[PDB]
């Protein structure tokens, strides 16, 4: 009573019902480094300008 | 000009220049700490973008 698969069937992506748990960390990665802080705030003008030796703007 | 005008104008000049000098010393200290530790917005030399990584199931499973 076995039926041979048609052209296209054995390459289908099928879904599998399992009882084992999903691997939560399969790469065994350690804790990632904390990122650098983002920039926040409103952008104020430069305090007394460029501060390049005598340039007052 | 009056001695009042010259005096208080000198005080404003000295305030502005002392504040610029304190900001220059702080700018040097910030640059030194950010080059030493590398946790500021400066000296952030680039690494590889992790958006380039393909996360699909590959041809072989052990990867
Ligand atoms: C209602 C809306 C409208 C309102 C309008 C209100 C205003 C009405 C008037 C409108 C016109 C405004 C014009 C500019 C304002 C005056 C700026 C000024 O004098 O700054 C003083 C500035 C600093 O002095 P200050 O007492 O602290 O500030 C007074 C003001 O509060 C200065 O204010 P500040 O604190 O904001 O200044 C900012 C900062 C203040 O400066 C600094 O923080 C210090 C750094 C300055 C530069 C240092 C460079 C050093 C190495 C170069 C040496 C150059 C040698 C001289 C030139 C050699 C020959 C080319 O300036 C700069 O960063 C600009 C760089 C210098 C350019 C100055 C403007 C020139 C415009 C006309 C150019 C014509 C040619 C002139 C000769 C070219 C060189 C100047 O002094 C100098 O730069 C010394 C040179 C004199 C500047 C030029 C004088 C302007 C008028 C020139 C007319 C005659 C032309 C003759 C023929 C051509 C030449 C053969």
């Amino acid at each position: 009573g076995w039926v041979r698969p048609d052209l296209g069937e054995l390459s289908k992506v099928t879904k599998v019902k399992t009882d084992r748990p999903l691997p939560e960390n399969p790469y065994h990665s350690r804790a990632r480094p904390e990122p650098n802080p983002e920039v926040e705030g409103d952008l104020k003008p430069a305090r007394h300008g460029s501060r390049l030796f005598f340039w007052t703007m | 000009d009056a001695p009042e005008k010259n005096y208080e104008r000198t005080m404003a000049i000295l305030q502005i220049e002392s504040e610029k000098a304190e900001l220059r010393l702080k700018e040097l200290e910030v640059r030194r700490l950010m080059r030493a530790k590398g946790d500021g917005p400066w000296f952030q030399y680039p690494t590889i973008d992790k958006a380039l990584i393909d996360h699909s199931p590959k041809a072989t499973p052990d990867n």
